[PDB]
């Protein structure tokens, strides 16, 4: 996947 | 202002720059991260992704059609996710969309999932059509059981116009149609109600269409 | 670059029908694909991602088969909120694309239109443009042909349609052909007709009217 970011 | 909700002008004139901002907001972690997009649609094109940034970085990833003519930003400090378009042309009006995209990594137990959400547009029409309230023009009946009557809302810019008949009070068996462009790059639509044609005689019927971009409230009988 | 066809363009079904939205890319996409639902006035909502995966919240009568290049996106048990358009959208490289979109429409009985025609006012043809309208009421299917003739001369060319979404209660659709000429040509000519063809009705109807 490109464009997508990382929630913790 | 909600999650990704758009502001900024509806309305920009040719060879100028749209700019539009986007409510953003942190992660609930110092490690959270998020992939910030300026999406736009139109009726023809569809959707199209106008580019793009992590929350984390400055680099931007753009489409190649428009990539010389967006600036996208952040400002933290406005919680800001920003959209420049220089060199604006009749082909940029659309709707305006946000979307955050981010995989979740909460847990051992929940983990592999995503984030992707989009927030309210924003209709940003590019013309030099100046702001003009609309002419409201009565759609008269020319048999039995039902008769139609309705309104012609025209030559007004910019969008919206709110269309009511009878004050708000008749909303059954109206239709109103979306605006359509004219050539003189002004819109159009109408609204059409059916009614019984007895009730003719019995009911007055009123349309009423309020412009809010000229301040304009129309008020318009439609008689026989 | 990567492109999706989205098959079909639109797409008319009945309560608990199970119908498929099919979604190419011009090349491999391995599974980096989402399915979105747009209802007319709000945002695309998230339907699947990774071309199978339901997101949370999202009802199971969703679901979503392919790789590489062909992808399905299928609804089940079809319910009055699956009217929408469905869009596919690659996210396996920059920039992101969408597919062309595909209506979901519900299947009612064949309605054929009822036609009405609003000749202009005084105050229009005064105006220096005036605007002839011609309404196709409550009709199913939504497509529908309507025709201007003036003085029997094809002028369609100088009108152009808007059509309302699927009403919520009678499952139908509404039309407006409006015909859009100056004060002068309309007062050049006398008969105004607008014709109509659709399935439901076995012989083009003509409403038409004389200027003055």
């Amino acid at each position: 996947a490109v464009g997508i970011g990382a929630v913790f | 202002q909600v999650q990704l909700q758009v502001s900024g002008p509806g309305v920009v004139r040719p060879s100028e720059t749209l700019s539009l901002t986007c409510e953003v907001s942190s992660g609930s972690t110092s490690r959270d991260f998020f992939y910030w997009s300026w999406v736009r649609q139109t009726p023809g094109k569809g959707l199209e992704w106008i580019g793009g940034m992590y929350s984390n970085s400055e680099e931007t990833n753009h489409n190649p059609s428009l990539k010389s003519r967006v600036i996208i930003s952040k400002d933290t400090s406005k919680n800001e996710f920003s959209l420049r378009l220089t060199s604006v042309t009749a082909a940029d009006t659309a709707v305006y969309f946000c979307s955050s995209r981010a995989k979740i990594y909460y847990s051992a137990s929940y983990s592999g999932g995503r984030i992707d959400v989009w927030g309210p547009g924003l209709l940003v029409t590019v013309s030099s059509a100046s702001t003009k309230g609309p002419s409201v023009f009565p759609l008269a009946p020319s048999s039995e059981s039902t008769a139609a009557l309705g309104c012609l809302v025209k030559d007004y810019f910019p969008e919206p116009v709110t269309v009511s008949w009878n004050s708000g009070s008749l909303t059954s068996g109206v239709h109103t149609f979306p605006a359509v462009l004219q050539s003189s790059g002004l819109y159009s639509l109408s609204s059409v109600v059916t009614v019984p044609s007895s009730s003719l005689g019995t009911q007055t019927y009123v349309c009423n269409v309020n412009h809010k971009p000229s301040n304009t409230k129309v008020d318009k009988r439609v008689e026989i | 670059d990567i492109q999706m066809t989205q098959s079909p363009s639109s797409l008319s079904a009945s309560i608990g029908d199970r119908v498929t939205v099919t979604c190419r890319a011009s090349q491999g996409i391995d599974k980096d694909l989402s399915w979105f639902q747009q209802k007319p006035g709000k945002a695309p909502t998230l339907l699947i991602y990774t071309a199978s995966t339901l997101q949370t919240g999202v009802s199971s009568r969703f679901s979503g088969s392919g790789s590489g290049t062909d992808f399905s996106l299928t609804i089940n048990n079809l319910q009055p909120e699956d009217v929408a358009t469905y869009f596919c959208q690659q996210d396996f490289s920059f920039p992101l694309t969408f597919g062309g979109g595909t209506k979901v429409d519900f299947k009612r009985t064949v309605a054929a239109p009822s036609v009405f025609i609003f000749p202009p006012s005084e105050d229009q043809v005064k105006s220096g443009t005036v605007s002839v309208v011609c309404l196709l009421n409550n009709f199913y299917p939504r497509e529908a042909s309507v025709k201007w003739k003036v003085d029997g001369a094809l002028k369609t060319g100088n009108s152009q349609e808007s059509v309302t979404e699927q009403d919520s209660k009678d499952n139908t659709y509404s039309l407006s052909s409006t015909l859009t000429l100056s004060s002068t040509e309309y007062q050049s000519h006398k008969v105004y007709a607008c014709e109509v063809t659709h399935q439901g009705l076995s012989s083009p109807v003509t409403k038409s009217f004389n200027r003055g």
